[PDB]
């Protein structure tokens, strides 16, 4: 009851090993103290809960801060305890919050650049995906998995653009048309189009529509979203949900 | 991703509930209950031979547990 | 029941006694053969579709319009 | 009057009227009432095996030769409460908890609250009553509005004291 | 616009200004009316607080105990009017707090409300009857605003202080009230602003220097708490709901009816004479030569299809407001008082607080409108059998009224169509023509239901006082008034002025007169100097930071009211700009209204505090 990190355990492991080295019992051929070292870890990780979730938090807070090595023996640790926490679980969290917070980073309110979806993704890759194959142990031309994380970051890259698609067409237009014809490029659901207007409505609607903003400026932004959102839109039914 | 996209248009669903209730384990758990309290011969021999079964899941977990139970604090 | 969770995956071919898995495709699969074989109850999954509750003038305004 | 006579604990009347319910001929929507009398009255006599093996049947062909929802759910959780009142109530927890999510979209507030009970019911046999308790305090407003679970409610809370 | 008022709004640049025909609304880029709020006397309002949360609406605070709330974005248009029961108002604040309820695994507390169909109104307009949907009477100034995608329901919460006494009043929603006594009455000390920290945390200045916190915190945390407060102001309005209904029935569609049938028939003919003659006639077919006049002159055609449109409507209508409106409210005041009782009766043991509330106020509504929907299902039966009735009678009536007027009508039905046509057709005269007809409760017990609703809307009112005031006063601490000051400065008289909270920051920033108490030994010193000390104190507890530094008045203008002084927020050095560049007829030297004015400082004290500086504005009143 005692446990909660791991540092508690490997500093166990240690005090239960110490004599190990000094008396000699067990046999190079067969690794009987591993077995039941991965019999005690795993019913740590089966019966205590709070170990459990500190082991989460410390392994996504390691993620965070780049200790490869650490999370690496953490992973490791994990699948020698072959408990009902699969490092498999942990990894695929690990990586999915830390492509979304580089996402966060990197392509926040930068629109003039062109194909940056692109650039954003070479860069993690050469910045994390030689760490990552290490961790996770699979090749590193693993075709499919960079498939689903390019996949991954284009839906990043839609959401962060839907958020701010209000600043995107009414103060960066037209020195943001480059990237607003690559999200026309992204854009295929019917949800996706409500999502885009209902956000741009109620954004505008809060900003632009109150009458005591000048009616000059009023209509002089209001025809820029039009142009905007027609040159995304070619065939103009947004515009016409706007304008209604 | 997909999850991610419901999401965007967490401790909300019942599997986080029964996780956090930490009952997961629906054999551990019962013989947690029936080892509370003993150790009648008959259900021992029953419980030994979960232990020594051919083929399950968590038998490590009831071995360690058996012998948690047997010879542990108390 | 591990044994039979076992039986829950590579179990495809449909081999008779199916009742005492859990699928119903297979069971039911099972049922249309067994039917042909002895030529029996082709049971329809009702779709249980899925929401707005409105007001009472908008409801009763449907149903008379419906109505006609 | 039976189902008042087996509150009432008059176990003579309702055992008599039984053995009229097996010739005489009923009406189905009296037919599982009877039915259901059936599964009660076992239940408090102390014989399960019988019991078990018969409600399942029930349920099974109230799935099946009529789709009744409301009749598969009242069965259902007698099977609940067959089980925990025997010391194993751990094989329910997949069933009643496949109950909680699907009628949590359906909304029906009795029905979330009874499984709730059932629940807390499961929790406090197996010696974690003390998670049992924090659940029960943070949605004892919410199940203070039903009437006939109030007894099962308030036995539940002397035991907790 | 040289003037010491003006408040800016935290959200949007605009200010509110007072001027003599109103308060008015200027935009601050274009100096452009916007608005013009009419009031009376300036002296009558104690302030007027904008909006936080949404800044799309605007309070005023009355002294005498009315609040006025008007939106700016219609044009300073009215929208809602606000009364306090007998509360003399020194200054309130008004706060908007979203709530947040996010959805979790551990309440399993479903709604039902939502899921049953919401309810309709009935208005009449001059042409016809129409049914519009139901709205709530303060629900338009707290409907979900176009402009909130983040839609949370809003709690709305106001706070009064009452003058001469120090008692504080907290008001929700625009309905319930509650009333809390402050212990610490015995110094008559004027508040002198108020601060909010965050939503539901405030802290009260008054002259003394002395400071009282008022925490909704807790309140706010319990989940079934705001529950409790918002099902008890939904419980009074429904009542009113229908009772604004029923005396529509009795206003619009009994008393009419009732009244043409009077008129046509007691003031033409008679009652008594009618009935015994109207019976001849049905089995007889005697018309005597006065009748033949009645049905003639009196009733004639054109009023005889006026009798039969008043009285189908004054049926029809009647069951359809039963049944569409009297059910589904009962219904819903069924479910929430049940709901009500189950929150009572939890925290009864959850609390385990030794005073406990008694549930016979709740059990007595609970049966009063469950005898309602038993009332209301017995009417609504009884109306139809009154349509057969009605029906039965005026196709006989069809038929001697034309042979009456035309001496070769052809009668066209037949009494052989039914068997007991003859008791329909009498039946209705006892019910028409008796004197129970004769009042105007005929059609239905008007009487009966008045009574009811207004006992369950008297008991309404006493279970709100009795026990809800009782649960919430608890949940709400009052911090006593305490001397924060005393320990940096403890052999100095304190005088306190203003202080205020700069936003996206947790420091409180205030302004304060030290004279340092001279005692019995030191007689008559020049040092009474009245020092203008400011400091920064962490908004949550109160905490000094930086030493305080006095600054330095110029002699010029030691001939002004330090007291009166008021912050000002939201760039105050936009308009300095703005009146140079504006060819208006204030000059800036000083802000001068021309020659013949009165001069208003305008202190821009740079208090950098971690670097940001706030302004500050001192009026003239000359000593």
């Amino acid at each position: 009851n005692n446990i909660n990190y791991l540092k508690d355990i490997q500093r166990w492991e240690n005090y239960y090993e110490f004599p190990l080295r000094y008396v000699p019992i067990f046999d190079v051929n067969v690794n009987d103290w591993a077995l039941e070292l991965n019999s005690l870890r795993h019913y740590l990780l089966n019966r205590n809960i709070k170990f459990k979730n500190n082991l989460r938090t410390r392994l996504d807070k390691l993620i965070m801060d780049d200790d490869f090595d650490l999370a690496d023996n953490l992973i490791q640790w994990l699948k020698s305890a072959n408990g009902s926490l699969s490092s498999t679980e942990l990894i695929v969290n690990a990586l999915y919050s830390k492509i979304n917070k580089f996402c966060e980073d990197n392509m926040s309110r930068v629109w003039n650049k062109r194909f940056m979806i692109m650039e954003t993704f070479n860069k993690f890759i050469n910045q994390y995906w030689s760490q990552f194959s290490k961790l996770v142990g699979c090749p590193e031309d693993d075709h499919e998995l960079t498939t689903t994380v390019f996949n991954c970051f284009e839906s990043n890259f839609l959401r962060i653009r839907t958020n701010e698609i209000f600043d995107i067409c009414v103060l960066a237009y037209p020195d943001s048309k480059v990237t607003l014809l690559e999200l026309r490029k992204i854009m295929k659901d019917f949800k996706d189009y409500t999502n885009i207007v209902t956000t741009f409505l109620s954004d505008f609607k809060k900003y632009i529509l109150n009458p005591s903003v000048t009616t000059v400026d009023a209509l002089l932004r209001y025809v820029k979203t039009i142009k905007a959102f027609l040159v995304l839109d070619p065939t103009g039914r947004c515009l016409h949900s706007i304008t209604t | 991703a997909a999850e991610s996209k419901n999401y965007s248009r967490g401790n909300t669903t019942s599997s986080q509930l029964v996780e956090s209730l930490g009952i997961q384990d629906l054999t551990m758990v019962e013989l947690d209950t029936l080892l509370s309290a003993a150790l009648t011969d008959s259900e021992s021999y029953n419980l030994g031979l979960l232990c020594s079964d051919k083929n399950s899941g968590d038998i490590l977990d009831c071995q360690l547990e058996l012998w948690y139970k047997s010879f542990g604090p108390h | 029941q591990n044994i039979l969770k076992i039986l829950e995956d590579k179990l495809s071919e449909v081999r008779d006694n199916l009742e005492l898995l859990d699928r119903a495709d297979l069971q039911r699969c099972s049922a249309i053969i067994n039917s042909i074989r002895s030529d029996c109850k082709v049971p329809l999954a009702k779709n249980r579709s899925s929401k707005k509750p409105s007001d009472i003038y908008s409801i009763l305004s449907e149903i008379v319009k419906s109505a006609s | 009057v039976a189902f008042k006579a087996l509150e009432e604990d008059d176990f003579l009347k309702v055992k008599q009227y039984l053995l009229k319910s097996e010739s005489l001929e009923l009406d189905y929507d009296q037919k599982i009432n009877l039915k259901y009398l059936r599964v009660k009255y076992l239940v408090k006599i102390g014989d399960y095996d019988l019991s078990m093996r018969l409600i399942n049947q029930y349920v099974k062909e109230c799935c099946e030769e009529v789709a009744d929802s409301n009749w598969r759910f009242k069965f259902e959780i007698e099977s609940i409460n067959v089980l925990l009142l025997s010391d194993v109530g751990i094989r329910s927890l997949p069933k009643i908890i496949k109950l909680i999510d699907e009628y949590k979209e359906i909304g029906n507030p009795l029905r979330c609250v009874i499984l709730l009970l059932k629940l807390c019911e499961v929790l406090i046999q197996v010696g974690k009553s003390m998670e049992a308790e924090c659940l029960i305090s943070c949605n004892l407003s919410t199940i203070l509005e039903f009437p006939f679970v109030r007894k099962k409610t308030d036995e539940l809370l002397e035991s907790l004291s | 616009i040289n003037d010491y008022f003006i408040d800016y709004n935290p959200l949007f640049p605009i200010f509110a200004t007072r001027i003599a025909k109103g308060l008015a609304i200027y935009r601050v880029s274009d100096h452009a009316r916007l608005a013009v709020i009419p009031i009376r006397n300036i002296n009558l309002v104690a302030n007027y607080d904008w909006d936080t949360t949404t800044g799309k609406f605007l309070s005023i605070f009355f002294k005498d105990g009315t609040i006025r709330i008007h939106d700016i974005f219609k044009d300073g248009r009215l929208v809602s009017f606000l009364r306090i029961p007998s509360t003399k108002i020194s200054k309130g604040i008004w706060d908007r707090i979203p709530l947040r309820y996010e959805p979790n695994n551990r309440d399993f507390a479903c709604n039902i409300i939502d899921d049953l169909p919401k309810l309709i109104r009935f208005v009449k307009d001059s042409k016809r009857i129409n049914i519009v949907p139901y709205t709530q009477p303060n629900s338009l100034w707290r409907g979900p605003d176009e402009d909130d995608l983040d839609s949370n329901e809003k709690l709305d919460v106001h706070v009064v202080f009452n003058e001469g006494n120090d008692k504080i009043t907290v008001f929700f929603n625009g309905d319930y009230a509650v009333f809390l006594s402050v212990d610490n009455i015995e110094n008559e000390n004027s508040l002198k602003s108020i601060i909010k920290v965050q939503d539901g945390f405030y802290q009260c200045f008054y002259e003394d220097g002395t400071v009282q916190t008022l925490n909704l915190g807790p309140l706010l945390q319990s989940k079934s708490s705001v529950n409790l407060l918002n099902y008890i102001m939904v419980i009074k309005e429904l009542i009113g709901y229908m009772l604004t209904h029923l005396e529509f029935i009795n206003r619009e569609l009994a008393t009419p009816y009732l009244d043409f049938v009077k008129r046509l028939c007691d003031e033409a003919y008679g009652y008594g004479k009618l009935k015994s003659e109207l019976e001849a006639l049905f089995l007889l077919g005697e018309i005597s030569c006065d009748l033949e006049d009645w049905l003639c002159n009196s009733v004639g055609e054109k009023n005889f299809k006026r009798w039969k449109y008043l009285g189908c409507e004054a049926y029809q209508k009647t069951v359809q407001i039963l049944t569409l409106i009297f059910v589904p409210a009962c219904e819903r005041i069924i479910i929430y008082v049940e709901k009500l009782r189950a929150i009572l009766q939890a925290f009864s043991i959850q609390n385990k607080l030794s005073y406990t509330s008694d549930l016979t106020a709740v059990e007595v509504l609970l049966k009063s409108s469950q005898k309602l929907l038993t009332m209301t299902l017995n009417s609504i039966i009884g109306l139809g059998r009154d349509e057969t009735l009605f029906e039965k009678f005026f196709i006989w009536f069809n038929d001697r009224l034309h042979e009456a007027l035309d001496e070769d009508y052809k009668l066209k039905f037949q009494f052989e169509d039914d068997l007991y046509f003859g008791y329909d057709l009498l039946s209705y005269f006892d019910r028409i023509l008796s004197k129970k007809g004769t009042e105007p409760s005929s059609i239905i017990d008007v009487k009966l239901y008045r009574d009811l609703i207004n006992s369950m809307s008297d008991m309404e009112k006493d279970i709100a006082q009795s026990n809800v005031n009782s649960h919430i006063q608890q949940h709400i601490l009052v911090d006593l008034k305490t001397d924060v000051f005393a320990q940096k400065y403890p052999s100095s008289q304190i005088n306190l002025l203003d202080a205020i909270k700069l936003p996206k920051h947790n420091y409180i920033v205030y302004l304060i007169q030290v004279t340092k108490h001279n005692s019995a030994q030191e007689p008559f010193s020049e040092e009474n100097k009245k020092k203008l000390y400011i400091g920064t104190l962490k908004d949550e507890n109160l905490g000094i930071i930086s030493k305080e530094s006095s600054v330095k008045i110029p002699a010029l203008f030691k001939s002004y009211r330090l007291s009166s002084t008021r912050f000002v927020p939201n760039r105050v050095h936009s308009l300095l700009r703005d009146i140079g560049l504006s060819d208006s007829n204030y000059h800036s030297s000083y802000i001068r209204e021309n020659r013949e004015n009165d001069d208003f400082i305008a202190c821009t004290a740079k208090v950098s505090v971690d670097g940001r500086s706030a302004s500050l504005v001192f009026p003239k009143e000359k000593q």
